[PDB]
């Protein structure tokens, strides 16, 4: 419940997959077969592997049909036989994939290799997106990759977040629970767990281990700027000093300076800037400014 | 004659051979800048 | 109840088949055939096939034909004679397949080899899609592919999700139901169990197995946004912590920065969610800049 | 809670990553192709990966693809499997990047070596920006950079600000709590800590350093000035002197000189000021020449 | 390929000014200032790419990446950045040798450094300062 949200097993994670595709059963939505020639050329090669070999030279014009590419992701330890589901994006100058149909379609790594094969049917909402879409259940694994779990003695625990204060509570409470050398802390987002040999004693071991319960210490204070969305988040151990603030159409309910008091817990933070009165756009300028005066004391993040 | 030797215009060898990098400090950084001039 | 619906059995999957055909008995629906020269090309080839040798270099216009591609899905262990369902897709320019009928279409796997052939008529809604179409028992099955069941003493079962707690959980239940020896946990999605040899005895063993009933551990935390139908689910394990909030036209019901409170229930992450008051579309940036904020706790996924 | 919010250790950093990438599914909103030809020859070069070989000279125009760039922050101590977010930003003329689709893109340092594969889907929040987009858990960590952390027996923590007298009561403070040779202060924003050797002991070194509390000394008074957003901040040790005030279209509540009294205090600063009836764009102007004329006792920064 | 002609919307070509402070050590973060030079109408929402940051002695000393924030009357073509710059060289100082060390006042005055003087001398000891002239 915390050992599960807050770190991860080394050996343990996903990798990505792409392809592309044709999406055939369009209501008179694809893509002008005119300006984009690798639709036709795509068509004509899956024509020839069936059987049916068209002249060249003689224009195709289609309606019914777009190119796409697929992503999917692939998840660890995966079998051959088992189900993923795939995003379906429309590439060229196509209109909708409204009930469309996807074909038969390789899905490859960064090795040139394949690993598994999509064919399913589009569902699109229906404002919402029209050239994208996803299929759940949608491609089969057809590869599997060899892991070097089981093997071994230790086992790191990787953290989210870098802290040492978290990683030396992550090992305090494997200890206390598990044994005297049961957990060793390497860094700051790097906790060595010695394991039994043998697949099934390790797999134990980490059942036991991920529904652990750990107090989660007070992080770093951050306020985070989001100018592209207009939004400002704060966090729960930031702090003011007592300064003064100036800003353009704003006054006190009369002058133009407005006093900020020094605060320690965040609604009283909160009391003091809405006493500001102010817009999240001009609120913005006067946290950065703050920042550049010292006054603000969280370290500000603009993404 | 043509048979009677004569240094050429340019003398020495015509080409140079690159250097390998110095080995990387493991620091934190990425960056990795050689001796500047 | 439980076993089959949360694992799948090894060398049990089903495959994809494709195929190309033919759409007659149209309302005038058919595709321009002066555009789309493979319509033409494939009708001479049926009726050269037939008896009839059409002469070459004539144009000839139809309005009651469109070219189609069918999929089909291969199901597991299966024999020659049964039936199995078709999609049917329109390709090129139709304008619908309404009424339409289905001639002889070969369906074909990757192997370049045949395993289904395919004949029926198309039913469609009739918004509706036009040139997309299912067919029920419109495929019989003409080629068996051999498996390795049967076989052997141990058989692998493959959850859907990754779960070293949930594989643990599994593996105890059938050793509390069973026997001692009966399963081992191989990692985190595969679990061997022992069977003895023959089909009868593994047969019985599966059967006994399926419909065993075990109680599912809580999982990771994760908040699912998909921009392109405009959905926002979250999940039963999401918390969150105490942090500030300020977002574009945006107020407490009177500053613009609103407060909400530390939540361990999900009920109180809902109504503290709703005390802000804010769309669904405006929801996504504030839950991102939440994540990145670090008062979510909860693992934010984007499909 | 004052340590980690006022030092950095040393070693301890974040480091940039980019990368070029193609963006589909859009909505009709890609860039002009004819104008933009590197748009089309990466995609010619993603085909020819993949298997398609496209001939040259014939003309491609596009309305669903977009080229972006991708920028990412490397964390300390990064693993192989980890998950970091991603900005992506549109290059060229496209319209906007509501729903797409970011493919496989390699991201690279100063090194030209790669470093994380990024994938995803790009969250718009759609006044707000259109052709950029925040990807949350989009790339994944494989290739992971060696350290010096464990080795030697001195720490070296990092200031964010220059003070002699915050260094020194940094080092008092380590002093007092955990030993006499504990800490060393260097200079301004250096302060050596003595740890034992190995890993394990520094981690549990740096997890009771890190949030200890430490009084923060008065610091140099100073206004800053930001005239392009029209803010002005000022800190709680300016002080002020008597002097005189005039200003175009200012007057006494009647002539047109104004008289300042000496202040001390913030409250009595902010007084004063606000007697003088300005507006901020006015204030400017007249803290600029109230430092010119020496009465201004706070250094004056022009961000 | 060269030749062929590229119109571009979305790109603005900036100077990026930065401080940098002293005792400075590697990893640390610094704000910088960004500014449009051409012909670009705003730089609202932008993002800035790699960018090394030298000195008068054409050496770099810090890469910035970040975000641009604007306050959106306001100007459109500059911006500001924290903590968008990573110091990457340190500069070596002559600090800690020597047994004395100079401090220089912001305006010159007599009396003042004098009394700046007095007042270290009766708070430290007899010969702990000495005045050489107005700052």
């Amino acid at each position: 419940e915390r050992i599960r949200d807050l770190t991860s097993v080394q050996g343990v994670r996903e990798n990505s997959l792409i392809g592309y595709g044709l999406v055939v059963g369009l209501d008179g939505t694809g893509d002008q077969t005119t300006q984009t020639p690798f639709t036709t050329q795509t068509l004509n090669n899956m024509l020839s592997q069936l059987g049916i070999t068209v002249p060249t030279g003689t224009n195709m014009q289609l309606k019914n049909v777009a190119a796409v590419m697929v992503t999917a992701s692939y998840p660890p330890f995966a079998r051959q036989g088992q189900t993923i589901d795939v995003v379906v994006s429309s590439m060229g100058n196509a209109k909708s994939l409204r009930g469309g149909t996807l074909l038969m379609t390789p899905l490859k790594g960064v090795d040139s290799q394949v690993y598994a094969l999509a064919q399913g049917n589009i569902l699109v909402g229906g404002v919402n997106q029209l050239n994208g879409g996803r299929i759940t259940n949608g491609a089969i694994i057809e590869r599997e990759l060899p892991t070097q779990f089981g093997a071994g003695n230790t086992i790191n625990l990787q953290l989210n977040d870098e802290d040492f204060t978290m990683a030396q509570q992550i090992t305090d409470a494997i200890n206390r629970a598990r044994g005297y050398g049961s957990a060793t802390a390497l860094d700051a987002r790097t906790v060595q767990v010695r394991v039994p040999s043998g697949n099934s004693s390790q797999v134990r071991f980490l059942a036991d281990i991920q529904n652990m319960e750990v107090n989660v210490t007070p992080q770093d204070a951050k306020v985070v700027i989001n100018s592209r969305t207009g939004s400002v988040v704060m966090n729960r151990e930031v702090t003011l000093d007592s300064c003064a603030v100036a800003q353009g159409n704003l006054s006190v309910t009369g002058g133009s300076l407005q006093s900020v008091r020094s605060s320690a817990n965040l609604n009283s933070v909160v009391r003091a800037l809405n006493a500001l009165g102010a817009t999240p756009m001009d609120l913005m300028s006067i946290l950065q400014s703050m920042q550049s005066a010292g006054c603000l004391r969280a370290k500000l993040e603009i993404i | 004659c043509a048979w009677i030797p004569a240094k050429p215009l340019v003398q020495g060898a015509t080409t140079a051979q690159p250097i390998p990098g110095p080995v990387p400090v493991a620091n934190g950084s990425i960056f990795q800048s050689a001796q500047p001039i």
